[PDB]
RNA sequence: UUUGCUCCACACAAUAUAGAUGGAUACGAAUAAGGCGUCCUUGUGGCGUCGCUGAACCAUAGCAGGCUAGCAACGGUGCACUUGGCGGAAAGGCCUUGGGUGCUUGCUGGCGAAUUGCAAUGUCAUUUUGCGUGGGGAUAAAUCAUUUGUAUACGACUUAGA
RNA sequence: GCAGUCAAGCGUUCAUAGCGACAUUGCUUUUUGAUUGAUGUCGGCUCUUCCUAUCAUACCGAAGCAGAAUUCGGUAA
RNA sequence: AAGCUCGUAUCAGUUUUAUGAGGUAAAGCGAAAACUUUAAAUAUGUAAAAUGAAGAGCUUUUAGUGGGCCAUUUUUGGUAAGCAGAACUGGCGAUGCGGGAUGAACCGAACGUAGAGUUAAGGUGCCGGAAUACACGCUCAUCAGACACCACAAAAGGUGUUAGUUCAUCUAGACAGCCGGACGGUGGCCAUGGAAGUCGGAAUCCGCUAAGGAGUGUGUAACAACUCACCGGCCGAAUGAACUAGCCCUGAAAAUGGAUGGCGCUCAAGCGUGUUACCUAUACUCUACCGUCAGGGUUGGAUGCCCUGACGAGUAGGCAGG
RNA sequence: GGAAUACUGCCAGCUGGGACUGAGGACUGCGACGUAAGUCAAGGAUGCUGGCAUAAUGGUUAUAUGCCGCCCGUCUUGAAA
């Protein structure tokens, strides 16, 4: 859906001569808190057997993107399952925020790796802060100086069956 | 430019059906390995 | 990868013109005129000057990095013809019956008529293409000469030449008749 | 216009202004094109019958003047 | 909004336009197609040729005159796609199929009539670049039509003749334009563009 | 996915890489250490007997070839940092193969030497060819008609398609020999000499050229200076 | 065959409509390009300008559009005629000449409308078929029966006969 | 096919917990090239059509393919 | 169905609480995995809090019935592969309706007569009601694909294309190209007419080297020549190898002419994914009406009348009114 | 340092357009507005107006058009044929 970034944090359940547990916390990328909830508790059994009943979320909270309208380059390390087993990837997406990049993740890995929200986790979103660091050659294309570029063959948008004239392509 | 005959797309349900059981065994047959 | 954009260069020497309007090219040398018409391919055409014209491949795959090389290569082709030409030479061979190669008219038009190929009764023809002009090498046996301005004329009426007198049902390790292209130059050959 | 990458709103509002990018839009004919379709449908009934009444003593006008040259 | 529409067939993918007509056409628009010719299937030409080679062995075994007829024509191509897209065997499909008319070239009347594109089904506007294509009058004249020839001529010779009529109408076109300049001063042109005429 | 497939050959000697160039580091800088004077010479096209005769026209005395990179590295390029001072003088002038020459020998000696040494070689493309050739109209020798005809055996017939195609030259064989139909000139005096015009004088081996040991300036570990020795 | 047949005009009938309700409003080609205008040393030319939807353009006021008085201009437009061309792809239409005849909302005036009762498609289009008038035009064949045999199961085919 | 031989790889990561592609003993078997057919309820003819997995005819590729003849292969009903 | 009893009854195809069960090996922490104390519950019993329920128990009686097929789950035994024997639970039978083009076992949903609204499953180029919607990617098939698939052809092959993982080399110069070098014992040793790196069998050595195999191939009768292994100059900038995944091609198939349902579709009208809008079932909501049942009221056609609520599939068979 | 806006939620906030329905038949009830009189949208539609009064609405019938609909009964087996 449309994604946001929910910091979750929860603990072992407490019990008697048993203060103080481990406080596991995690950032999760999901439509709504109740999604964000349920991924935390997989991740958390993934990471070591903690069942849901033998756990308590203490919080979670919506992260905003600091400043949401500046262009940044983010490395996004994840990992992913499928027939075969888990696999790590790297990628790099150019964004204004975590959650749009995040989406941008999943949308391509669907299209590439055929791989779905219940396969996909996302290990680190970073930003690349030198232009120096970054890898992959399709973001660092968009780097240069007084960079320009044309949109070759613009098809406008009809609203009508019938046009009474040969529409050109030219932009 | 004898272009020959063309394999059909259009399923059978028989052949559908049957695919379905095969699958449905071959299923059965895995949890049965593996358990052995 | 996508590449935004890709380019590639193509000199023009002082003494010949390139005019480019919608993807058909004509250069004019001090040879000729040459016309070629790329409206098959997808790139843009610009020039900074008159010594240097870019051509240019925006959000392109590979298969159109793969033609904007193309391109350029034949523009630079079109540019040395008609600068310096294009002469192929050509070799006949033959162990008992000569063979014959003369320049015929039939019908108004010029061919290379091949006659007496291992003894064979059949005549060759074989059109002479326009703009490729055929000539008999002097002091030198055997050789046929094609020069033109356009190298896709003077190589396919080459290829002809030496595909009319193939070698049918033998064996082409003892039978070594027909017509070879010997060698590929300009038709300025200063050093 | 000369704006520099990345620039902030403040700097775009201010090389906006020194640019004149407004007028240079209002006097273009593509702009003049929106506002007559947005005129042309804000006018009322009297109106667009005064527009027919003008048009066709233009028309008579413009008419006279063809046959003439 | 016309009593009749006449569609360019020329640059037109084949299906969407059939997909175009054969809604107009059930829902009571008069449609001629012209230029039938030079629609558009894309794909390689030998592919689409191959599709037509299929086409063509298909028969009925024990009577041959009993089983599909394969129409060489471009405007019988094109019709066929259209009718497979019509429910033909109903009294309404056979009805919409009567508001229809096809042709190669652009033969009298319509030669003089105004031309319409479709551009839902414009090649130019779907096809990406790079993409092959194939010609109707090319396929057609592969698998059997005899009037390609015919056709061009005949367009050759309306071409010149619209041509002629183009060159007077810009030239009485430029006229009307001065004509209309003269009068940008006036009251009354000055009252119209406040009104924005 | 469509790429050039890489030529795999299965032979013993493989690239040495990083440590060869580190240990041709070292070993100059041993000898610069332990020498006096070091002169740079050029050695463009030499053979590898002639380079063998001037190693062994000293044994206490050492000579260096290799990378330019790393040898102007070696001696030092910039004046952060260098083994010796007023070195990157030195280093600057050095053009294209190098050649360093240790020793601790009389520098009148080593230019009176390296002065008198001279050798003919194959001659060279781009460069003045000595004696003309032109190959007879007869049955082709191998010699090129220079050498008794009599004595010497034609040219085999394996060369022939290697003369027709890449020497350019009219060439048929006749009964196994190679023959031409006109005589045909390869060069003139004093002309450029193609990559061609030297393969086929190479090819008939008539090595006429003089070559010969250039220098370009030398060093000492005494004074420290750059001194500018124009020896051919 | 008791003015039969046919083409025009008005005059009323009947007919039934895959569906009028201002106008189907004409370059060609390209789309990694074009249209229009202008200029020159005339072309793959220079300069300017346009697109980013037909949301246009043209038409469009008057008893469903009456009857009259003028002003300005000599334009716009319809009808019955006429001049000269052009169009064969299914031309059956396009353009032009001249005079006559109307209208003109380009501008200013003067009379009428009501009662269809607060809406009712509120009837204005065009296909065909008949009957009546007045304006003209033209005066055949086919089939059976008979006959031939280049034909033939019967039909059909093919010949001949004032 | 049997047992193998090592493994390209794999096996919950695990080299002989275990698998396992592709490649290598012996068979009717003795050497010098000796003598050592099934089918009964199917089958005939005629005759149409279709497939190509092509016997011939057409065109090509290779092979000590000199020529001749042939072999193997490709398109092709 | 008829009687008798009682209805703060009597229960329940459900959960929880306490008491058991494969203790199978993940508890953690013990006398040095061999100890022997614990733990969320997949999966059944007993006995006592949750939720629901107006009918329950007993005694006499009457009809029809007396096969199975398909699937899920667990289990025991098997084959080249299919699979067979059990137990449970569903579906169908007696069953219409929406959808999957079509249909015994697929997806929705069970049915009085109607009206309006909303939906399920499935869809929205046209056939055909509904976006030729919006967005990010992938693919071009010389018979793509639009699916039964966590199935068979399937183990792989490909100089198609995309995205990755790990190795590497690189401006003290990478990849590709040109031009140079490619040396000496030595024509190493044995058989050969001859065999000099290159018809043959054995270690494959030593020196000088930037670097040069007792040689990677062509080549001669033997040589020679070229070559590549390796190093250098040339110009300047990232390049190579092995694997992984996605889509695409191959991954064998005959015989009347035919099928993603058809047309057709290629920045899709294909494939993966996201967000909305929209279409329509006898389903859901609301209303009217018919009938059945039920609960209240009725001393002033009572076999009735009034008020209210809920329900309505059906073979054999049963009961009732016509 | 000071705001604004988005998003999500709430209102016993206000207001416009469209569609289907009008069951019931004296009063009784619960309320709302009013000092009261009384009025009201509060235990289910009334008010005003027009045309027609007959084939006009409607019924029946024959056809046409859109979609749907396989030929009945018996008998077998799960079931179908």
């Amino acid at each position: 859906a449309h994604f946001k970034e929910y910091q979750v944090i929860g603990r072992r359940l407490p019990t008697e001569s048993v203060p103080e547990p481990k406080l596991f916390r995690m950032r999760i990328f999901a439509s709504n808190e109740v999604i964000a909830k349920s991924r935390y508790w997989y991740f958390l059994q993934k990471l070591h057997k903690v069942k849901k009943a033998s756990g308590e979320i203490v919080s979670i909270n919506q992260i905003n993107e600091a400043h949401p309208t500046k262009v940044k380059n983010f490395g996004v390390w994840v990992r992913y399952d499928s027939r075969s087993g888990t696999h790590n990837m790297y990628k790099e997406i150019r964004d204004v925020s975590r959650v749009a990049a995040v989406e941008t993740l999943y949308q391509d890995m669907a299209a590439r790796h055929r791989a779905r929200f219940r396969s996909i986790h996302i290990l680190k979103v970073a930003e690349i802060e030198k232009t120096a660091d970054v890898k992959r050659q399709y973001v660092k294309q968009f780097l240069t100086k007084d960079l320009k570029f044309p949109l070759p063959h613009r098809v406008q948008k009809s609203t009508k069956t019938f046009s009474y004239k040969r529409p050109s392509t030219f932009y | 430019m004898r272009v020959r005959k063309r394999q059909s797309r259009r399923t059978s349900t028989k052949l559908k059906e049957g695919i379905k059981k095969k699958a449905s065994a071959h299923r059965k047959k895995e949890k049965k390995m593996a358990k052995k | 990868m996508k590449y935004i954009q890709t380019e590639q260069q193509i000199e023009v020497p002082e003494g010949v013109t390139v005019s480019i309007k919608s993807r058909i090219v004509k250069v004019v040398g001090p040879r000729g005129t040459l016309t070629k018409n790329l409206k098959h391919i997808d790139v843009t055409f610009t020039k900074v000057n008159n010594q240097l014209i870019k051509v240019a491949v925006h959000n392109g795959g590979r298969k159109h990095v793969a033609a904007l090389r193309t391109v350029k290569s034949l523009v630079d082709n079109m540019i040395t013809g008609v600068t310096k030409g294009y002469k192929y030479k050509m070799r006949y061979v033959y162990a008992h019956f000569p063979i014959n190669v003369n320049i015929v008219e039939k019908d108004g038009a010029k061919f290379i008529e091949v006659r007496n190929f291992l003894g064979d009764k059949k005549i060759r023809n074989v059109p002479v293409r326009d703009g490729v002009t055929i000539e008999f090498s002097t002091n030198v046996k055997d050789e046929i000469v094609l020069s033109g301005n356009s190298v896709e004329d003077v190589s396919q009426n080459a290829a002809d030449l030496q595909q009319i007198c193939r070698v049918r049902n033998k064996d082409i390790r003892k039978f070594l008749d027909g017509i070879y292209v010997s060698h590929k130059g300009f038709i300025t050959e200063d050093l | 216009f000369a704006l520099p990458r990345g620039a902030r709103t403040a700097t775009v509002s201010k090389k906006w202004a020194a640019a004149a990018v407004c007028e240079k839009w209002a006097a273009s004919s593509w702009a003049k094109k929106i506002a007559q379709r947005e005129r042309r449908a804000a006018l009322t009934d009297f109106e667009r019958f005064q527009v027919m009444v003008l048009r066709k003593q233009k028309r008579y006008t413009v008419k006279k003047a063809l046959a003439k040259a | 909004v016309e009593p009749v529409v006449v569609i360019d067939g020329k640059g037109h993918l084949v299906g969407r336009l059939a997909s175009v007509v054969a809604k107009q056409l059930l829902n009571g628009q008069k449609i001629v197609v012209v230029r039938a010719e030079e629609l558009n299937i894309s794909g390689e030409f030998f592919r689409n040729k191959l599709k037509y080679h299929d086409f063509l062995r298909k028969a009925t075994a024990f009577n041959k005159t009993r089983g599909p007829f394969h129409f060489r024509a471009p405007s019988r191509i094109f019709y066929k796609a259209l009718r497979g897209m019509v429910s033909h065997k109903t009294a309404r499909g056979k009805a919409a199929l009567e508001r229809l008319k096809v042709f190669e070239g652009i033969p009298p009347p319509y030669d003089k009539k105004k031309r319409v594109v479709v551009p839902q089904a414009l090649r130019v506007l779907r096809l990406k670049p790079g993409r092959k294509y194939t010609t109707l009058g090319k396929l057609s004249t592969s698998v059997g039509w005899k009037y390609e020839d015919v056709v061009a001529k005949l367009e050759a010779k309306r071409k010149v003749s619209s041509a002629e009529y183009y060159a007077k109408k810009r030239a009485f076109t430029k006229k009307v334009a001065s004509a209309n300049a003269t009068a940008a001063e006036s009251d009354v042109a000055k009252q119209l563009a406040a009104l924005g005429y | 996915r469509s790429k050039r497939s890489k030529l795999v050959t299965l032979a013993q000697t493989d690239k040495k890489g990083r440590e060869n160039k580190e240990r041709i580091f070292d070993e100059v800088r041993e000898a610069l250490d332990t020498y006096r004077y070091v002169w740079v010479l050029h050695l463009d096209d030499v053979r590898t007997p002639v380079l063998q005769e001037i190693r062994t026209s000293w044994a206490g005395s050492k000579l260096i070839m290799g990378k330019r990179k790393v040898l102007q590295k070696a001696l030092g390029e910039k004046r952060e940092e260098e083994y010796k001072e007023n070195l990157y003088q030195l280093s600057k002038l050095c053009s294209g193969v190098t050649g360093l020459l240790f020793t601790d020998e009389d520098v009148n000696t080593v230019k009176e030497y390296f002065k008198s040494y001279v050798r003919s070689d194959y001659s060279r493309p781009n460069t003045k060819a000595p004696l003309t050739f032109t190959i007879p109209e007869g049955i082709v020798y191998s010699r090129g008609g220079q050498i008794p005809a009599e004595e010497d055996v034609p040219m085999i017939h394996s060369l022939e398609p290697t003369m027709r195609n890449k020497f350019e030259i009219p060439t048929k064989i006749k009964a196994g020999k190679i023959t031409i139909d006109s005589p045909y000139l390869v060069c003139t005096e004093g002309e450029k000499l193609d990559v061609r015009q030297a393969l086929i004088l190479k090819q008939f081996g008539i090595a006429a050229s003089e070559f010969k040991v250039k220098v370009s300036a030398y060093y000492d570990n005494d004074s420290s200076t750059v001194e500018s020795t124009n020896i051919n």
